[PDB]
Formats: structure tokens, sequence, C-alpha cells
């Protein structure tokens, strides 16, 4: 059905600026809007959105109201301007999805047999992306229920287009990278790594510190996927694997030797060249 | 800027509908001529190695002169 | 009148995604881009634009 | 009167939209207006930005269509937004930064109904990573001019940074309407937020990639190496049999290898440290 969704800075911007206006007025928690972009192949993107009045109470999660006529009257009229989008999805910017988020992707999979739900965080304060990305599925086991509505997580990115990129980069004057090199090939790569998978170990701690002793729904599809992940680590201490990787780094060291004893004759051939020119400088002047 | 090598006229001649499909066989008769064009032509294309060890300067160019037909 | 003419030449190549080098009817070859809605599938070299 | 003071002041969202809407329809001029407010007499902001539908077969489209911004501005008010129209805005593609003939009876409306608006135009394919052009003006009338008098009384130095360009000289300009300065306005949260382009995720940073390439990889680099080494020394020999005034130019055609191995010598090495050191922490994080 859908593989990966890419999402362009302009529906980020737009998302914040909306959420900032709309939040000025009064304290609400969650924003509603409608999202535009294309399709091909299994690839989807995301072009531009617009809002629409939405009221949700805190009192009960089974009442809410959406506009009808504002969604189909102002897609009528960016109709008239850019027939190529076409409506695919919508977005709310709750920390966290919610219980109606099934009822609101019903009541809008009319305009989009495959509507897609992104979720978008307005304070982030770590590394990881902003953006998640869901599709409703009919989930079906033992007993309960022949079907059961579902969401699905697929794999989001950020993309950028020339027109956007450039004005990112004006945007962006002050923070840049320093070098790039090994420097950005091992931060951005390697801690960054550790941080995050630190972090989904902690919340996995979580949820089990969860269980056992406080509320107790024993799930079995987490704990089958738990033993395979305990399975699935591999043994170090084996002989062959230690004489395999041996093998492997002294193979891969002669390389950087080469390639340093190249640099020193080359430093050498510089040092000579710089100093038999620069010393036939000073007889001039007299 | 400098440019990636581009040209005009005849391009290719791009086999698809440009391999006149006229054959070896299909002529008859003129072997010493066929000869000649092979070893003035084909030959330094595959095997220059025996044309530089031997030492016979290939030729650069050929010409056909003759009565029409 | 409110409209004006368009000069009429050749292609003979892309170089990239945007970039074309065509030939007008006289000597001068530009590099040259192209609109946005057109289709690239139809520009073969040896078409006339 | 007016001075050479005023300030304008463009966010971040505005900029982004209007170039992407210029740089779409690149080979005609597109147009469309702004809107803000006015909080005193330097400074003007703008806020928001929205295309208008044009009609096609030509380069300029006239403002005059009622319906469409009335229903937009009354439209966009049921979801905040309570800011009026400030003027317009239209791209020159490759042109540079001024107003045609017709520019000045388009902007006399917006003039007649508002005395204080302005226009804004933007180049889209001259701008390449930065340096954005963006400029913004305003007429003036000639019979202020018979009278001996000049428009933008001078009160500051800080009105006279930007000498403009021999193009705009050659069009009106000074004699037919006047440019004033420009700013961009920076908050914390956009800008936090847009610096996560191009991010990766934790996956992409302890992956060690397979081992069958890489000695391939490896072996190719090599045998360049090796061919360059031994090029290396016949340049060498000859570097002084030649006058050193010329010496330059003799590189005009060839390739030299002192230049052309030092690249090799750089990407082998980061290639071979950034693998090694990838799989001795992986070596220990798992199990």
């Amino acid at each position: 059905a859908v593989q990966k969704v890419v999402v362009h800075p302009l529906v980020l911007l737009s998302v914040v600026d909306h959420f900032n206006r709309i939040g000025k007025v009064g304290n609400q928690k969650r924003v509603v809007g409608v999202l535009l972009g294309s399709w091909q192949k299994k690839v989807l993107d995301v072009s531009n959105s617009f809002a629409v009045p939405f009221d949700e109470d805190d009192k009960d999660d089974s009442v809410w109201f959406l506009d009808h006529d504002y969604l189909e009257n102002m897609y009528g009229m960016f109709k008239k301007v850019n027939a190529r989008e076409r409506i695919v999805g919508w977005y709310h910017t709750g920390p966290k999805l919610h219980k109606n988020d099934i009822a609101i992707n019903e009541l809008m999979k009319r305009y989009c047999p495959n509507s897609v739900l992104v979720i978008i965080d307005v304070k982030p304060k770590d590394l990881g992306l902003p953006t998640e990305a869901y599709i409703s599925v009919e989930e079906v086991h033992d007993d309960g229920t022949p079907t059961s509505k579902t969401f699905e997580h697929v794999t989001s990115e950020i993309g950028a287009e020339e027109a956007e990129e450039v004005g990112v980069e004006h945007l962006l004057r002050d923070i840049k990278d320093t070098t790039v090199g090994t420097l950005s090939q091992r931060i951005t790569n390697q801690v960054h790594g550790l941080k995050g998978l630190n972090s989904k170990l902690l919340d996995i701690r979580s949820y089990l510190e969860k269980v056992a002793t406080g509320k107790l729904p024993i799930n079995h599809q987490i704990i089958y996927q738990l033993q395979d992940v305990f399975n699935l680590l591999p043994d170090v201490s084996l002989q062959e694997f230690v004489k395999a990787f041996y093998l492997k780094t002294n193979d891969q060291m002669v390389v950087v030797y080469l390639a340093s004893l190249i640099r020193s004759v080359v430093a050498l051939h510089n040092l000579i060249n710089n100093k038999i020119a620069n010393r036939d400088a000073e007889k001039k002047e007299g | 800027d400098v440019l990636p090598p581009e040209a005009d006229s005849s391009i290719m001649m791009l086999t698809s509908d440009q391999k006149p499909d006229v054959m070896y066989a299909d002529i008859g008769g003129m072997d010493i001529q066929k000869q000649e064009v092979r070893e003035a032509v084909e030959l330094p294309l595959t095997h220059f190695e025996l044309y530089k060890q031997i030492g016979i300067d290939p030729p650069r160019g050929v010409l056909m002169y003759g009565p029409p037909g | 009148l409110q409209s004006v003419g368009q000069i009429v030449g050749e292609v003979l190549k892309q170089l990239t995604e945007e970039k074309f080098i065509v030939k007008a009817t006289n000597g001068p070859r530009y590099v040259v881009g192209c609109r946005r809605q057109l289709d690239k599938s139809k520009l073969k070299p040896g078409t006339r634009v | 009167a007016v001075d050479t003071a005023e300030q304008v002041y463009i966010s971040s969202l505005a900029l982004l939209k209007m170039l992407k809407h210029g740089r779409a329809g690149v080979p005609m001029e597109v147009m469309g207006l702004m809107l803000g407010e006015f909080v005193d007499d330097y400074t003007v902001r703008v806020i928001d930005v929205f295309a208008m539908p044009q009609s096609g077969t030509g380069v300029s489209v006239e403002a005059v269509d009622p319906v469409f911004q009335a229903k937009m501005l009354d439209m966009l008010k049921q979801t905040g937004r309570p800011e009026m129209v400030v003027g317009w805005y239209h791209s020159h593609p490759g042109f540079g930064c001024w107003l045609s003939g017709v520019d000045i009876n388009t902007q006399q409306s917006f003039e007649a109904l508002s005395e204080r608006a302005v226009a804004v135009v933007v180049d889209p394919i001259q701008s390449v990573k930065g340096k954005v052009v963006i400029d913004a003006f305003r007429l003036i009338n000639a019979n202020m001019m018979v009278l001996g008098h000049e428009p933008r009384q001078t009160t500051s130095n800080l009105g006279h940074l930007n000498k403009p360009s021999i193009q705009a000289l050659i069009h009106g300009l000074n004699r037919h309407y006047y440019s004033i300065t420009i700013n961009y306005r920076k908050n914390e949260l956009e800008q936090k937020m847009l610096l996560n382009l191009h991010k990766k995720s934790w996956m992409e940073g302890l992956t060690l990639q397979d081992y069958s390439e890489h000695c391939k990889h490896n072996e190719s680099v090599v045998k360049e190496m090796l061919e360059l080494a031994k090029n290396y020394n016949k340049a060498v020999e000859e570097e002084d049999k030649m006058t050193p005034e010329q010496l330059a130019i003799k590189n005009v055609g060839k390739q030299d290898p002192k230049r052309h191995l030092e690249e090799h010598v750089d990407v082998l090495m980061t290639s071979n440290i950034v693998q090694c050191l990838a799989a001795m922490l992986d070596t220990v994080v798992f199990k």
C-alpha cells in the first residue's frame, strides 16, 4: 500500500504558525488540518495544507465537531490555483494519538480511500524526527472480533525541493556544520544511534515495569516479540568469529599504513618546494 | 562553464533501423578487394599488437575508385 | 493585440533534468530551460520547438 | 512627509510561500497579494501571502477580480487571521528588480485605496543557496517634483547602505519610484524546528556495510594509486628544466598526479577508519 512518506518544511511551518495563531486565542489542546500532496509508485509526497475549524470536549472522548462545507469549499478554491494537488490525509498536533482518531479517520475517509494520518510535535526536545505517519487497517485474531480497526506505522522522512532548499538555507544563517569528513561521519551517526537505542530500551523498560505490579493487562504479542529479540543476540566468544575478525582487521590496517606513507612523502615535497622557491627572494632586494 | 561532448549532423547509426542486413554471403567474386579491405580496416582495430610488433604502420584511411556499378 | 510571437528552433540534447541545448534556425546555440508543466518524454533529438 | 528610514518586516512562511509560487510559474509573471499591518509609520509587518488565479496566454494579469479576493478575506477570518491586505507581489524571472510601465498603473489602484502600500518583486532563478533577490518599491508623483522638492526626507544614514544595481537605474527607479529597505523577522521556535532537514534515524549510524564491496573498492583504488605513483617522478624530474614563467600554463590540458592523488588518499583513509570503528563498538553494544 504505502512504503514511504516525504514531508516538506512548508507544511511544518504552516503547522507551527497555525498552532500559534489558534492557541493564542484560548487554551486549546489539539488542532486539526488537512494535507495536500502527490503519489508516485508507493511513495507519497506532501506539499501544503490548510486549517479547518475543529472542536473537542475534554469531558468525554465521544463528542467532537468538524466542518464539512468549509473543507469542501476550501478544497474547491485551492483547485482553481493548482490542479496537481489533491487531498491525501489529515494532521493533528497532539503529543500522542487519541481515542477519537479512528472516528475522524472514518469521517474523512470519504474524500480519500487511502487517508494517511500524520502527527507533528510542535515543541520537540530531542533529536528525533517531529513527524509520525499512520495508516488504518483491519486486524484479525482468535476471539473477540472478526476484524478490528487498528493503526499501523509507515516510514516518514523530511524532503526538500530546490526553491525550498534555497529558502531554508537562507533562513539557517547561524547554524552550519563545522566540517564534512570523519567528524560528520562519526558524531551524526554513532553517538546519536547510542542515544536512540538507550531511549528505546528505557521506554520498553517502563512498559515492562507497568506489568506484574500495576494494571497488569498481560498482552502476548509483546511477549512473543521480546522472546524473539532476546533469542537473536549473537555470540562473540566463538573461536571462528574471533579468527575472522582478526583477519579482516589486519587486512584493513595496511591500507591506512600506505596512505600515511604517501601523505608524509607529499608533505616533504611541499616543504622542499617552498624552501627552494623562497630562499631565492632575499637577494632581489639588494 | 565547461561542457560535456556534444555533436550534430549524423550521430551514431544507432543500430535499430540502421543495420542494413546485407551479409558477406550476398557479395560474390570480389575476394581480392574483400581481403584488402579486411586487412586495411578490421585487423588494425582488433589485433593492433601484431601491427606494432612487426612494425608495418597501419594506414589511416583508404580510397575506392572505379567505374560505377 | 496582447500577445507576442516565439522563436523557432531545433533541440539537440539535454544535459540534465532542467537544462537542454537547442539550436535556432540560424547559427547560435543556447543552453536553455524548459516549462514545468510540459512533458519531457517527447523531446527526442531532432524535434522542432 | 515620508522618510528614508521606513522598514518592512517579512516572516519566514511568507518568504517561502512566495518563493515557491514564483518558482513554479517560471516562464511568466505570476502575482498575488500580501497581508499584515502598519504598527506605526516607520515599519510595516507582513505575516501571510496567498496566490491568486491567473488568466493564461500571457505574462501579465490584471488584479481586479473582487469575488476571489473577498471570499478569501472573509473565509480566512473564520480560523484566526483578522489582518488586512498591505500590498501585492509579482516575480521577474531572470530580469532583476524594477517596475514595468503597466506596473505603475497597477499599483496606482492600491495607492488610491491606501496611500501607504508597497510592491514586492522577487527573483526566483537568480538566487542560489542564499542571497535571495527581493526588493520593495513605492511610487511617486511628478507634480511634487515640479515644485523643486524631492520626496523621502532624510533624517539618518541607515537608509543608504545598499547601492542600486545598474539595471534598476536603466529603468525608471528614482525618477519614477523609490525602493525601501527590507528585513526578515526570526524567532527561536520556527528556527529550531526548521533545522531537522536531512537528519537521519539512529539506524543509519550503526549499520556497518557489506564486507564484500569494501574490498572491491579498496582494490580498485590501489591500482590508480599505483599508476599515479608511477607517473609522479616523470613530472618531478622536469620541474625545473623549463623556465617557471610558463610552468603554470604547462598544466592546462593534462592532469597532474600531485593534486589528483590526495583525494584518493583522503577518501580511502576516511572509509577505512570509520568502517573499523563502527564494527569496533558494535561488537560490544549487542551482547
